[PDB]
């Protein structure tokens, strides 16, 4: 959904 | 302190979800001049991206009635005060942790996999300042930005397999950095199905350790090809 | 600087979620001296429950963690020491509301309305007080939370009709004071069922304005007695 | 579900 989550 | 005493403290305000303390710790665990593990470098950055991402989240949101308030004097010139009241905090966020890179974490990474995921984040967090910044300044961000990714991508492409998490990670947010930073669509729409394609082409390369990240990096490339091809 | 600079301000940092800004700018509005507005009260209200409420929840994750970690020594030492630091943040927050509802909150307030609110305020951060402490001074700290909790109920079952929702919400915090603080499942579900009962039984007095405030309310009031009846 | 939210 966008850029890289943790 | 103790370095571990400094990083189950973290593991503990990360759990509280108090983000400030988490970095505060990290950072002196960076500032002890020793690599970190791949735990510590992790910590690291879950701690300084909910700090970063807080401010981010907050300058969207008055940042978007700051342009809703247009034709409201007093009501946008609060907006727009409030704005950059954040931005600052956003911009000296991000020189820490670009100090932090550029100090111990990137001159002292010894393997591929770290200079990677450092690299990486120095073009993350230029992208964070790009998002915020104006004029000639923004050019000479945003090239740091470019230039990080760029170096981070051909390191991660000559020593990892497709579907490494890091590398795949490192292609969602390139692709992203195209398209909301410098505006074409189709150079991170090719980069992030090059990067879906060659994972899904070469799956038998992925561990059981890291299939899951992997997996899942895979299905936000494919999200963002399908909201980009909108 | 002016109040309604500040007020709106206010409202900015509650959109961007920024509680710290948002507690601060209120604060100066009350240490102006002058009596608070409905919407004054209520942004001050919802500042420091959202600055409080961290800590607290904070306080919940790390005290559980302590207990989880009986047998490992080092792990929880850690915690408890991250504990104690969490729960001075959380002692100097209440003290600061109570200090600023005993200096110009309720001794100004000139309504029957803003001083049922005031007192329900003052049990309320008492009882988060009573959270955290132990012993005689435990105990002290309870009793001030009940004589504020007290005092409102009776201003508000003689000022205030059972449908009003600042009496339903005062209901409904003193409930929980008498079933999580002095442990008494009953005398908080009678103090519920009884706010309940007597709102259902006098619907007719409630407003169009506040009807959605009160009947959410309800609900929780019925939530707790269902829970507590468990 | 508890005590009094905003």
């Amino acid at each position: 959904g966008g850029s890289l989550p943790n | 302190m103790d370095k571990n005493e400094l990083v189950q403290k973290a593991k503990l305000a990360e759990q509280a979800e108090r983000y400030d303390d988490m970095a505060a710790c990290m950072k002196s665990v960076t500032e002890q001049g020793a690599e970190l593990s791949n735990e510590e470098r992790n910590l690291l950055s879950v701690a300084y991206k909910n700090v970063v991402g807080a401010r981010r989240s907050s300058w969207r949101v008055v940042s978007s009635i700051e342009q809703k308030t247009e034709g409201a004097e007093k009501k946008q010139q609060m907006a727009r005060e409030y704005r950059e009241k954040i931005e600052t905090e956003l911009r000296d966020i991000c020189n820490d942790v670009l100090s932090l890179l550029e100090k111990f974490l990137i001159p002292n990474a010894s393997q591929a996999e770290s200079k990677v995921f450092y690299l990486k984040m120095k073009g993350d967090y230029y992208r964070y300042l790009a998002e915020v910044a104006a004029g000639d300044d923004k050019k000479g961000i945003v090239d740091q930005s470019q230039q990080a990714y760029q170096e981070a991508f051909e390191i991660s492409k000559k020593e990892m397999q497709p579907t490494h998490p890091i590398r795949l990670g490192l292609a969602l947010n390139f692709s992203v950095f195209y398209y909301e930073i410098l505006n074409s669509p189709e150079k991170a729409c090719s980069l992030a199905k090059t990067a879906f394609d060659e994972a899904i082409a070469e799956l038998d390369t992925l561990s059981e350790e890291s299939y899951k990240d992997s997996t899942l990096i895979m299905q936000l490339l494919r999200d963002n090809l399908t909201l980009w091809t909108s």
